[PDB]
């Protein structure tokens, strides 16, 4: 169904709503060719461990559920980059530095932790799929700014010409530190809850 | 807790056969295809040499070729700069170095830090047009803010213009010290003469940006220093006498042919 | 002795991993409400690192590196799977002991005690580690220094947003996304040690 | 060959050491012996469960729990209990229903409470007089539009021990209601037939509980007069889904078993001299009628006291010859009506609008100390909001101002 | 048109409770007070950028070259038009006229765009426009260099006042200082115009380093003016002959205003004296150490203090109320860590030759903590009934 | 001995002379209901009611027990209630002088009186509202006690009267009331006064101590921070000097004693000095005569702290010992911010006006300024002499932080304390309202 695979696009996004995928979001966003690349990754893995630690929830003692989870999400990141290194080298070429950072994405394990222990298989698989949805939203906004105003091009594609190839555009420096992305999606969130009020934090 | 998965019998049996379970498959993954990631190494180190020797070549039978067609790799003896006979088409350099018959750099002439070892035979790829030499690639390394760095350059026969530079392996931050990579910044290494009347090392890396027509400076890395500080020291060690000094020397004088 | 406090200055201070490789940013950010709870949560994260990075120093040394077993054998392949299996056995335990003996704190992380395994910085300086050939007490001694480090800049974070009590911040950005603006702002302030080389 | 051996050993060797190590890590963190919880500073009917699970569930297997309806916890603060030992400290969500005062005197929400250690509990002793549930149903006529009373007979005429003001728990098994089995008088049927709503429907999957409170005075031994009103959806949103415990309750017929559990709840009088004003609206007619038939009556009382009912129309009141045969023999109680707007068939005579209104303009407007006085309440909501900020407005203290607040 | 008369009127209003005699002060003049403290500094500031402006050309160019490079630039042709010269013999007027029509479209633009946002924020959220404003934007246009493209000033202008002070509910309410944010954010945006060798002067086609600068090549021996040949001393560096930012050469003349706002209790003392004790002791450690191979450990406190833009920093962007901490002893350690923070920079990075806004942004985020530590003793000390 | 170092002494000119003569016959007086922290009164009179002196008012439901009385014998003319029928003001109109009498001892015997019936004489006749409580400034429960009770025999707020004055008039009465207090006390009293001589008492469980500096130097709150420091488990009795002769000349005749001496003092008095009047007297026939002619403003007490006394208001207070008078600042001058300010007083050294020691100001009620943020430039620490951090306990309660104000030291503070602080703001911000919200949180929530 559409709407649970939709939901955490805005509704509960995993960024904007939860924190759970920061340190990616802020790391892989200089190049929208990147960040596709992780969110195909990270939609896959999300994917595939919240079926396979929903099939076995009845018999994961509470004392080793981490562990157990953990053993999961490792293997299928470790068998996903020998797969890209062997047949897709040119793409494992660019998600090489970034292969570790996604064990640790918080995205996997929470939603592993919060969905699939409780949930049935075919339901936490479109979970992941959706929560994948959701971090590529945010991550592809974020690295259209930045790649345009940091270099003037899409997907390497040259829009705005540079000055130092005869063009009109100086580029912007900070686009390609990380407080720009702390700027960028702070402001995503502000639109974000300017629509959909509902997300407002209580008090004050 | 329920089904009686508290009992250390049951969690011993889950744990165990979900160990077994995932490590015969990442063995399995990491091992089957081994051979296959390792050829597609050397076949975009080919590529890379092509690229920076200046011919356009796409796919792997196209890239075999031309590379054996054009490039004739050869050994040398980095102390003496003479020609060494071998294979000079499977040697590693990497591996040679690691080994303990090579040398060991006291700290004096260890511009680029974090290289221990030198090894005595480096390789060099020459370029052919006809039947004598047109260029000739020197492969250079030194560390970087992050990590190792590896890159090709591609003088031309008279000892100074380079003509061409890659980095075909390196680990620094995307958007900051990855923009050694950028084609722009590798543009601006054409020409430049690499030596001063003296004959010492003369490439400068210019905090800042060069002025227009330096002839010794290339930009640095804007938000990259000590990465632009690596870019320095590499060079300046590899073109001293530790380095490709003798042999470039040598081909200076004509010896090259 | 030179050698072992250069190295733990340049872990605090010059390779801070929250403001400094941005690594750790989830529950950076969402935990920083109140300066006693980043307090603790900054100590436990002390002691997973500095008990993780030469446990794992060991088993890479003992059986991960190249020829460690036999030569010809490279098992290499599993190192994260096996990094990762002892931060999550030490959180594991680190739920048990908080539970007994520190409710409170228990109840303040929540959702987020056991995703202390899968804070970015941990594996980071695990990684690091192994990339830089580290001895037993450099493991030791760099562990200790970016845990420290880390718990530095939550402990900072925290006091910033409860001086932030007098502000009038907008009701779409109130919370999350003042805090993301607040971090920015704290990087640009750190980005005073970029090209000091320790 | 000889690589994948190796990895696989090696890998579940390490996997093996670091669970050992966490199965003696928990041998020593976890105790694993019983509890023995004390629900009282008797040494007598203690509880001994194993460790863990929330407090709740211990006294349920008990059999003797404080009154709680929703279950959960952050939510309507409806369960309490006192706790001197063990324990641990106040969870932070237990702190939105109690107040620090509270918490200091060891009040604790039964839900978040942890069962870790051995710890005793200060119960009352109000929660061990529940009862048996077996009753009869007597009538289950109608009064008004969307009103009917219920009317329940003890077992062997017990006397339950319920105070005025109080409440019952009721249970309902899982069951298919419509709307055509409800029987009505031809007086009220207009209503229904305007909207043709006989179609509504709904189901139970499994059994539920619901609270009402009782229409009669103590001294009405062996029998539980009850008010209940049919949850109907809202006439500007018809697809709404109806209530599933009122349409059952009104399902119900005279002769049919049913099932209450035993007396719970608060909002009763208090023993001072000063005048009471009792004042509600539709469905809260059955704590006013107790309160009041219980002072007049049981009491004695010769306190003032009035009473003041909101209606929508001469139709929905009832008790008429009630409340008018206490105002004739008795000097001390004086009630009046206000219809919000009366229909053609009422030919109605006398206060109009809404009863605060009339209230203020006829009573305490003209009052000497209108804060001396108490206002028992109960109402829809915005009627309660409607009177309370009249009465805030003329200065009266919220110790003086007492309510139940289940919006009809 | 009420925006005049609500800045040059007294509202009028008595008091409704509590105190009825109320202190004569007020934001107002507090922050006026701050922002005629820097005229010195800023009139000097025009007048040596124009002098060395003139210096410069007449060093590179002479006769019809600097009679086409004079055509070709308004500002040159601008000065001569209003009745000045280019020529080397220059008068003060030619020279300050010169600096103004550096200083002045600078200004005007950054007060343009930032009292835009802030009218912008007030309005929508319903307040009454405040003054501080007036300070930030004085400062932030002093400490530019003088060749810095307007379009990147209103950049600059518009995220300092907004990102660092609006979204936190404007005056009052932020963390961080708004005119070094803004700085901070064109010093890492656009590095090329805000630092090098060809920004410092505006001379067409001159290029030459400055003091902080050199000093890291050679020692106090490479310190020599191009322009002219001479040798920068220690008083021409103390008065303000010396190339840099607009307002922060002349440490006199900073000095100056300075002791107004001291007296006036405006400033802190405890803060300034905690910067001065704080650069004092690192920059001793570091002679005492002494190195070999770079000239920088041998530089003194008293040259330490005439150079770049500690001067500026201390006096007024150090000594802001709302980034600093709240308690007298909080103030010394802030004061302390930023002057450490200075030297710091200034000595042991390479990168950057100076450090001061950054080491006050730097500072800024762990004032609180300061606060923090201090009052938590005095919570212990009350639990303890005070003995 | 204690010196303090940091306060002010406000330069407003119009000092009274410190000579006490007769005042204006006073015809109506009257009990200020909102005067009282915490009271819900129950009425126990009506309009046209006969009283006698000290026949109760009314009476307190939030404190059961404590009675409200009559100053002097009359007739009840008004009884105003304002917003929600909050009581304003009950006005007797004085007329004949009946009274009610009670038990009367011989001056020996004061000091060891049974503590009950020391408390039942004080509630029947209403002089137990002479009491308050710190924390939270209420009249105190009388079935509590107190180990610290603190008499205040020294005024240091501007204009004030002159405490040595008034008591060697009433040595006798004043040693009464300090003999009753020690029975009366669980632990000590503390006498606080000035350096100069005062009647002393001869139980050993009194004790006089000196304070020295300027304001707030007599004040009661800084009085209990330096000698017994307070908090929800140590609580403390305050008392004035003019109270405490009242407690000796009830316990002494039997009779109320309701006379009292206020300083009549203020920039528009013609004649500065102090007048002999009667509790809650009538401030618009107290002051008639005796003012300038223009548009003024009467306060109950300090400018610092008191009550404008505009209405039904007016009606001299409970606690207040001083009314104060000056003009009405209205006038809206061109950049008078701007001004050198030769004739301008400020704790900051931006003016002229500090320049020349010695100036007294015609002060006026303007607000020198419109409503702003909270810029800390440092003034607040200039004024307070207590153990804590102004500044971040004053945002803490602009902020609403009830918790972290009490962890900072709110409960030992009346708004009396911050008037200071109040003073020398620069955003004008009004702290005695945040104290006393603050206040009301604590104890509704706990
Ligand atoms: C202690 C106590 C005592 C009470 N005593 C009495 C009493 O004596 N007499 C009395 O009349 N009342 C009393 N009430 C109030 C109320 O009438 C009872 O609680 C009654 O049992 C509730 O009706 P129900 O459970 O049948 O309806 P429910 O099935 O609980 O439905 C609740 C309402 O929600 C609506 N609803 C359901 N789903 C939706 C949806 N998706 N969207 C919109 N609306 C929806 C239903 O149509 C219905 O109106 C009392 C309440 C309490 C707490
Ligand atoms: C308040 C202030 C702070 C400054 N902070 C820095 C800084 O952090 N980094 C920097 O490179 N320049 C900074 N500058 C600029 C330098 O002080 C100075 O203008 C410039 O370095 C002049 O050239 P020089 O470095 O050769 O002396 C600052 C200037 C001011 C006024
Ligand atoms: C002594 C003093 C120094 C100030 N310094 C600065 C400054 O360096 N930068 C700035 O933007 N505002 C400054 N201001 C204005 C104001 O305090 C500042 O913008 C606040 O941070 C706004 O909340 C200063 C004000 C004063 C009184
Ligand atoms: S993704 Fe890095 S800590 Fe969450
Ligand atoms: S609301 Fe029922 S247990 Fe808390
Ligand atoms: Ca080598």
């Amino acid at each position: 169904l559409k709407k649970s695979v939709l939901a955490p696009v805005l509704d509960n996004n995993p960024i904007a709503l939860q924190v759970l995928g920061v340190c990616s979001a802020l790391a892989v966003t200089t190049k929208l060719e990147t960040a596709f690349v992780m969110t195909l990754a990270v939609m896959f893995v999300t994917a595939l461990s919240n079926f396979f630690v929903s099939l076995i929830r009845n018999h994961i003692p509470n004392s080793v559920r981490i562990i157990v989870q953990m053993a999961i999400i490792a293997s299928l990141v470790i068998v996903v980059d020998q797969i890209l290194k062997a047949y897709l080298y040119d793409i494992s070429k660019q998600l090489s530095v970034f292969v570790g950072l996604i064990i640790t994405n918080c995205i996997v394990m929470g939603r592993a932790e919060a969905f699939a222990m409780k949930s049935e298989p075919i339901p936490s698989f479109i979970d992941g799929i959706g929560n994948g949805l959701g971090y590529g939203f945010v991550l592809m906004t974020v690295g259209f700014f930045r790649e345009l105003l940091g270099s003037g091009k899409l997907f390497g594609l040259e829009v705005l010409p540079l000055i130092s190839n005869g063009g009109w555009y100086q580029p912007n420096g900070l686009m390609l530190l990380a407080p720009s992305a702390f700027f960028l999606i702070g402001f995503m969130i502000w639109a974000i809850r300017t629509f959909k009020p509902e997300q407002v934090e209580a008090k004050e | 807790m329920a089904s009686n998965n508290d009992s250390i019998k049951k969690t011993l049996f889950v744990v165990i056969a979900l160990s077994l379970v995932c490590s015969i498959i990442v063995s399995a993954a990491a091992v089957g295809l081994r051979d296959k990631q390792k050829e597609n190494a050397a076949l975009d180190k080919q590529s890379k040499i092509l690229q920076v020797a200046g011919i356009e070549a796409k796919g792997s039978k196209q890239i075999v070729e031309l590379f054996n067609k054009s490039i004739e790799p050869r050994l040398v003896d980095f102390n003496t700069g003479d020609f060494v006979e071998g294979d000079a088409a499977n040697y590693d350099q990497r591996k040679a170095a690691k080994e303990a018959s090579e040398s060991i750099k006291l700290t004096a002439e260890q511009d680029k830090a974090k290289i221990q070892r030198r090894a005595n035979v480096g390789v060099v790829y020459l370029v052919k047009d006809g039947d004598k030499t047109s260029k000739v690639i020197l492969p250079v390394h030194g560390n970087g803010l992050w990590s190792m760095m590896y890159a090709f350059v591609a003088v031309e026969t008279d000892g100074n213009t380079v003509s061409g530079l890659t980095y075909y392996e390196q680990g620094e931050t995307p958007g900051l010290g990855g923009e050694v990579e950028n084609p722009a910044w590798r543009a601006q290494w054409v020409g430049k003469k690499l030596f001063d009347e003296n004959h010492k090392p003369a490439i400068k890396i210019v905090k800042g940006g060069a002025p227009q027509g330096s002839e010794h400076g290339v930009d640095g890395l804007s938000g990259a220093y000590l990465t632009s500080n690596g870019v320095q020291n590499t060079f300046d060690f590899w073109l001293g006498d530790m380095g490709f000094g003798p042999f470039l020397t040598k081909v200076r004088d004509g010896g090259l042919n | 002795m030179e050698h072992y406090i250069s190295l733990l200055v340049k872990s605090i201070f010059i390779e801070n991993m929250a403001l400094s490789f941005f690594l750790g940013m989830c529950t950076f950010l969402a935990v920083s409400k109140k300066v006693k709870t980043s307090f603790g949560l900054g100590i436990a994260v002390i002691v997973v690192l500095t008990i993780s990075v030469p446990v794992n120093n060991l088993v890479y040394n003992l059986v991960l590196k190249p020829d460690a077993l036999v030569e010809g054998v490279d098992l290499s392949f599993l190192n994260f799977i096996t990094f990762i299996g002892v931060i999550a056995a030490l959180v594991q335990i680190l739920e048990m002991i908080l539970d007994r003996f520190f409710p409170p704190l228990y109840n303040a992380l929540g959702i987020f005690l056991p995703l202390i395994t899968v804070n970015c910085a941990i594996f980071g300086g695990v990684s690091f580690m192994v990339q830089r050939d580290y001895s037993f007490a450099e493991s030791v001694v760099y562990g200790f220094g970016s845990g420290v480090g880390w718990m530095l800049a939550i402990v900072a974070l925290a006091g910033i947003r409860e001086k932030m009590k007098y502000s009038d911040v907008p009701p779409g950005l109130r919370g999350l996304g003042i805090t993301f603006i607040t971090a920015g702002l704290m990087a640009l302030g750190f980005m005073s040690f970029s090209g000091v080389q320790l | 060959m000889s690589t994948i051996i190796f990895g696989v050993v090696m890998f579940t060797l390490i996997i093996l050491a670091l669970v050992l190590v966490i199965l003696f890590a928990k041998s020593k963190l976890v105790p694993t012996g019983d509890i023995t919880i004390s629900i009282n500073g008797d040494p007598e009917k203690a509880i001994v469960t194993q460790p863990g699970g929330k407090l709740l569930t211990a006294l349920a297997g008990a059999g003797v729990f404080v009154s709680s309806a929703c279950g959960g916890g952050g939510s309507c603060g409806q369960c309490r209990v006192k706790i001197k030992s063990g324990g641990g400290d106040i969870l932070p969500t237990e702190l939105d229903h109690i107040s620090k005062g509270e918490a200091r005197e060891g009040e604790r929400l039964a839900c978040q409470v942890a069962v870790k250690a051995d710890m005793d509990l200060e119960l009352p002793e109000e929660i061990f007089g529940v009862k048996k549930w077996e009753c009869t149903v007597i009538s289950n006529d109608n009064k008004a539009t969307f009103i009917k009373e219920l009317k329940l007979a003890i077992p062997d005429g017990e006397s339950v021990p319920f105070r005025a003001g109080g409440y019952i728990q009721i249970e309902a098994p899982a069951h298919h209601v419509k709307y055509a089995d409800f029987d009505v008088p031809e007086k009220y049927r207009g209503d229904w037939d305007k909207f043709n709503l006989f179609r509504y429907e709904s189901k139970v999957d499994e059994p539920i509980i619901r609270a009402y409170s009782m229409a009669n005075y103590p001294e009405e031994f062996g029998i539980i007069m009850l008010n209940v009103r049919i949850a109907t959806p809202p006439p500007n949103n018809p697809n709404v889904p109806p209530g599933q415990m009122s349409s059952y309750i009104w399902s119900l017929k005279a002769g049919d078993k049913c099932t209450i559990s035993g007396p719970f709840g608060e909002f009763f009088a208090k023993d001072t001299d000063a005048e009471m004003v009792f004042i509600g609206g539709g469905a809260g007619m059955a704590p006013m009628r107790s309160h009041i038939f219980d002072q007049l009556k049981r009491l004695k009382s010769k306190r003032k006291m009035s009473y003041w009912y909101g209606a929508r129309s001469k139709r929905e009141m009832f008790y008429v010859e009630d409340f008018d045969g206490l105002a004739a023999e008795n000097d001390n109680f004086v009630w009046h009506c206000a219809l919000s707007d009366p229909q053609p068939e009422d030919n109605w005579t006398g206060y109009t609008g809404f009863i605060h209104n009339v209230l203020y303009e006829n009573y305490l407007k003209d009052h000497e100390a209108p804060e001396d006085c108490e206002y028992y309440m109960c109402g829809p909501p915005m009627m309660n909001a409607a009177v309370i900020n009249m009465l805030k407005n003329l200065g009266v203290e919220e110790e003086n101002i007492l309510l139940d607040d289940f919006g009809g | 048109y009420e925006a005049a008369a609500t800045l040059f009127y007294t509202p009028g209003l008595v008091t409704k409770r509590s105190s009825h005699v109320r202190d004569s002060v007020d934001l107002k003049r507090i922050m006026i007070m701050v922002w005629l403290a820097v005229f010195p500094a800023m009139f000097w500031g025009m007048y040596n950028a124009g002098g060395q402006a003139i210096a410069a050309l007449n060093h590179l160019y002479s006769g019809d070259q600097l009679a086409a490079i004079v055509a070709g630039n308004w500002h040159y042709w601008l000065t001569e038009m209003l009745g000045g010269t280019m020529s080397s013999d220059a008068g003060w007027g030619s020279k300050m006229l010169l600096g103004a029509t550096y200083f002045l479209p600078i200004y005007a633009t950054v007060f343009i765009v930032g009292g835009f946002w802030e009218v912008l924020f007030c309005m929508v959220r319903k307040h009454e426009v405040n003054e501080g404003f007036f300070v930030t934007s004085i400062l932030f246009a002093l400490i530019v260099p003088p060749t810095l493209p307007l379009w990147q000033a209103a950049l600059g202008i518009t995220f300092g006042v907004v990102v660092a002070k609006e979204v936190f509910g404007g005056t009052g309410r932020n963390f961080l200082n708004p005119a070094l944010a803004g700085r901070a954010f064109l010093f890492f945006a656009y590095p090329a115009q805000i630092s090098g060798d060809l920004v410092w002067t505006a001379a067409d086609g001159y290029s030459g380093a400055t003091a902080l600068s050199q000093w890291a090549q050679g020692g106090a021996g490479a310190l020599i003016n191009n322009a002219t040949g001479q040798t920068i001393t220690w008083m021409d560096a103390f008065i303000g002959n010396i190339p840099g930012s607009i307002g922060e050469v002349s440490t006199l003349a900073l000095m100056i205003g300075a002791a107004f706002i001291v007296y006036m209790g405006i400033a802190s003392w405890r803060i300034i004296g905690g910067v001065m004790i704080g650069m004092i002791l690192l920059s001793t450690l570091f002679n005492v150490i002494g190195s070999d191979t770079n000239a920088m450990f041998n530089m003194p406190w008293h040259w330490h203090l005439v150079l770049g833009g500690f001067a500026f920093g201390m006096f007024f962007m150090a000594t802001d109320p709302v980034s600093a901490s709240f308690t007298n002893s909080g103030k010394w350690a802030y004061g302390i860590l930023i002057g450490v923070m200075c030297v710091l920079i200034r000595v042991v990075n390479p990168a950057y030759p100076e450090g001061m806004m950054l080491a006050i942004l730097f500072a800024n985020l762990f004032a609180p903590l300061f606060d923090h530590v201090v009052v938590e003793r005095n919570i212990k000390r009350r639990l303890a009934r005070y003995g | 001995m204690i010196t303090i170092k940091k306060g002010l002494d406000l330069p407003i000119a119009g000092t009274p002379s410190q000579v006490i003569s007769d005042g204006k016959a006073i015809k109506k007086v009257a009990l200020l209901g909102e005067e009282y922290v915490g009271m819900r009164p129950t009425m126990h009179v009506r309009v046209g009611d006969e009283v006698k002196k000290a026949q109760i008012l009314f009476e307190d439901k939030k404190n059961p027990g404590v009675k409200f009385t009559s100053p002097v014998s009359g007739k009840v003319v008004e009884i105003n209630r304002g917003a929600k029928r909050v009581l304003q003001s009950v006005v007797i109109e004085v007329a004949g002088d009946d009274q009610v009498t009670f038990d009367k001892f011989e001056a020996n015997q004061l000091a060891s009186l049974n503590r009950d019936a020391i408390k039942t004489q004080l509630v029947e006749s209403g002089l137990w509202t002479a009491f308050r409580t710190r924390p939270f400034s209420k009249v105190p429960a009388i079935d509590s006690t107190s180990e610290a009770i603190f008499v205040t025999a020294m005024d240091t707020n501007p204009l004030a009267a002159e405490p040595t004055v008034v008591i060697n008039e009433q040595s006798e009465a004043f040693v009464a009331g300090l003999d009753v207090l020690s029975a009366l006390t669980t632990g000590k009293v503390y006498v606080c006064k000035k350096g100069t001589s005062l009647p002393r008492s001869q139980q050993p469980n009194v004790e006089e101590h000196v304070f020295d500096g300027p304001h707030p130097a007599g004040l009661a709150g800084t009085h209990m921070h330096f000698l017994y420091p307070v908090s929800a488990d140590h609580v403390a009795w305050s008392i004035n000097y003019q109270d405490v002769i009242a407690v000796g000349q009830l316990f002494l005749t039997g009779e109320l004693y309701t006379q009292r001496v206020v300083s009549l003092a203020g920039p528009v008095v013609n004649k500065p000095r102090l007048v002999r009047t009667v509790m809650g007297a009538s401030l618009e026939q107290l002051v008639d005569s005796e003012i300038m002619p223009g548009e003024v403003r009467i306060i109950s007490g300090s400018v610092l702290s008191g009550t404008k006394a505009t209405g039904p208001h007016a009606y001299l207070g409970r606690y207040h010992l001083q009314v104060s008078v000056l003009r009405e600042g209205r006038d809206k001058e061109l950049f008078g911010w701007a001004m050198p300010g030769k004739n301008k007083f400020s704790v900051t050294r931006s003016f002229l006006g500090h320049l020349f020691k010695g100036q007294v100001y015609n002060m006026t009620t303007t607000t020198n300024g419109s409503d702003r943020s909270m810029v800390p430039i440092g003034n607040y620490e200039k004024v307070m002499p207590l153990d804590m951090e102004p500044t971040l306990l004053l945002r803490d309660l602009c902020a609403g932080d009830s918790d972290s104000a009490v962890r900072l030291g709110a409960l030992e503070l009346d708004e009396e304390d911050l008037a200071l602080c109040t003073f020398v703001c620069p955003g004008k911000y009004e702290y005695g309202q945040l104290l006393r919200e603050c206040l009301d949180k604590i104890e509704k929530e706990g």
